DNA sequence: ATCAGAATCCCGGTGCCGAGGCCGCTCAATTGGTCGTAGACAGCTCTAGCACCGCTTAAACGCACGTACGCGCTGTCCCCCGCGTTTTAACCG
């Protein structure tokens, strides 16, 4: 279904990365929080990466429009693009 | 025992953990949730999963540190909430 | 302004200058392009800032040398500021 | 044949890319100019310090290849270039190949 | 300024340390919107600062519900400024 | 005889265009600027500032004071959680926040 | 340490400085010679400063507070600060 | 000497009796204190080439919040 | 749960020095014409954008047994809190 993918973000993955990161046990309240705020972080990424992209009259997002909207969100990743 | 095998394993490995066909269509499905008809690029959806792959390490590392510190290797939510809060974006 | 420009290329160029035989990865490519052209928007922010605040409606050499006097340390900068200042007058007095 | 300012100056950098974003950019009427041979020396050499810190990196781990994770942790082996991007983490960084006392046996 | 405030909130003073404090807050916010303008026109390629680019900034800024009810408003008053005479 | 008017009042706003529009262009950020840019400049910090002292006034009318201090406004900033979100970087002389203490402080018995 | 907390609830109402004139006066004072000498500072900008290093002052120790509270009840250490700072990346 | 014990023990503890830390110790009043020494020449120091590039040897209002605003987490001084 | 104690929250009187406000002026805000110039809309080249498919299976999800640890109680000692008193110095002028 092309909708109601909240649930589609996967736990195991985060689990899988903080094993490397050294943790040996997770629990359970924790990604009843994690999960949330991780969707409210994705929602505000998104919102003002497209946002920064409309100026151009583009259509598209693209590489360089998300990077400086993530240098002006001060969590910044550098990449192909920018 | 088998956690030493998996900490060389995976200090000798990069692959991303997160792949890029969930990831798209989820950024595909909330763009179009948030405003129709736009179009988004292949290289900014890794980008983003890359950007999302590096905050939650980082923040995974932050809560391993702090759990440590406190003889502890288990977490609790109050840690995450901890980080986030000295980090001050929540 | 069709041909897709990148910053690695100069990078590349001193590079095969240097150590020819090693290199970069593509994504490795992509990350140095992306600091480079950062850096770059980063001290043209930073004349900007400067030419407001001040009332600076002009940026020749001491503009641009407090530009990377602020983005950089003090000693690395000073050197900097050192030879940079040497490089101008000798370009000036070359001709 | 063209008498170019690169060879004059002695510098593979380029001089007027910024004369670019000066002339069409409209950025002042009296703007950059002398700016760009500053700048691209600024950038040259910190370049050539990254290169440096980089390539000191890789011969570390006795491998002779170039991959943003050496960056990441040549970055943060350095106080002051983890200061300059404090908010900033570069992905694939993992941990260190140093194990801690903390997950090794007794 | 003080006029505007006076006509709102007759009743309530305000000392000059405040007054100085929302000049630096106005100061910064024209500081940061003019900045993140120019850079947006250094990457369209443009020599004129137009109205999409200090809406765009603008949207850019201030979280999305509040930005899309300010930039109606906007629209409404230049509407009302073309409009009228 | 021409009306020289300031021209955000026409668009139904009070702060004066002259000074930002001067500082814009003087600025060294770019020779030209539209009229409209600066109005929508104007209007939007109107609006802001309008906003933040009428929710410090109401705040500080239930903090039972009739003027505005800065602890006031420091209250105001902490009440609205975007506010938190967008002006956190930001606060001012004696700041302050909810009661968000918890119950591990005080010594067990 | 339940008596504090109330002192707590105190110094949150408190919206004065400190000290200004006689001490910080000299700190700043003796910290630009240090870097260049015959140097001066505006009183309020010396009143700016003092409530900035105190705003940060309050937030860092409130971070580094609720980072020790994880350490069972109530005790700070360096390394609480230590590690609070390499997180958000300061130290 | 006096440069340290300019903040005595009873401010930082003044500082702790409002900014949440309820249990002190002797040394995290020179972290603390050595915290200060870095954010105060940093200021200074920005204050300084920036007094420097006017050739005023002396700083204002203005010139502390572009000081405090290179810092990335800006401030708003009085009067401006 | 329940009464007494220390600190705290709001209010009253006074010093004042920075706030509330009047006036000029001058340097800036406005109005008006030019027009080459630079942003908005139709069109060329063609790249990758939305969605799914052949085939194998790594991994997500659900479930079974149990151990390292989550959380709480107990011993300690040392190491910082509570309070009286002195000096000493912060803000005042």
């Amino acid at each position: 279904v092309l909708r109601d993918n909240i649930q589609g973000i996967t736990k195991p993955a985060i689990r899988r990365l903080a094993r490397r990161g050294g943790v040996k046990r997770i629990s359970g309240l924790i990604y009843e929080e994690t999960r949330g705020v991780l969707k409210v972080f994705l929602e505000n990424v998104i919102r003002d990466a497209v946002t920064y992209t409309e100026h151009a009259k583009r259509k598209t997002v693209t590489a360089m429009d998300v990077v400086y909207a993530l240098k002006r969100q001060g969590r910044t990743l550098y990449g192909f693009g920018g | 025992t088998v956690a030493l095998r998996e900490i060389r394993r995976y200090q000798k490995s990069t692959e991303l953990l997160i792949r890029k066909l969930p990831f798209q269509r989820l950024v595909r499905e909330i763009a179009q949730d948030f405003k129709t008809d736009l179009r988004f690029q292949s290289s900014a959806v890794m980008a983003l999963q890359e950007a999302s792959e590096a905050y939650l390490v980082g923040l995974l590392e932050d809560t391993n540190l702090c759990a440590i510190h406190a003889k502890r290797v288990t977490i609790m939510p109050k840690d995450i909430q901890l980080a986030r809060r000295i980090r001050g974006e929540r | 302004r069709s041909r897709k420009e990148s910053y690695s290329i100069y990078v590349y160029k001193v590079l095969k200058q240097v150590h020819p035989d090693t290199g970069i990865s593509s994504k490795a490519m992509g990350i140095m392009n992306s600091f480079v052209n950062d850096i770059f928007e980063r001290i043209a922010g930073e004349a900007s800032r400067l030419a407001h605040y001040n009332k600076r409606s002009t940026i020749t050499s001491r503009e641009i040398q407090t530009a990377v006097r602020l983005l950089l340390p003090g000693e690395l900068a000073k050197h900097a500021v050192s030879e940079g200042t040497k490089a101008v007058t000798k370009y000036t007095s070359s001709k | 044949k063209a008498k170019s300012r690169s060879s004059r100056a002695g510098l593979q950098f380029p001089v007027g890319r910024v004369h670019r974003l000066l002339r069409k950019g409209n950025y002042a009427e009296r703007v950059g100019a002398g700016a760009p041979v500053y700048l691209a020396a600024v950038l040259e050499y910190l370049t050539a310090e990254i290169l440096e810190l980089a390539g000191n990196a890789a011969r570390d781990n006795k491998k002779t290849r170039i991959i943003p994770r050496h960056l990441q942790l040549a970055v943060r082996n350095d106080e002051e270039l983890n200061k300059l991007l404090g908010k900033v983490t570069i992905a694939q960084g993992g941990v260190l190949p140093n194990i801690q006392a903390v997950l090794l046996p007794k």
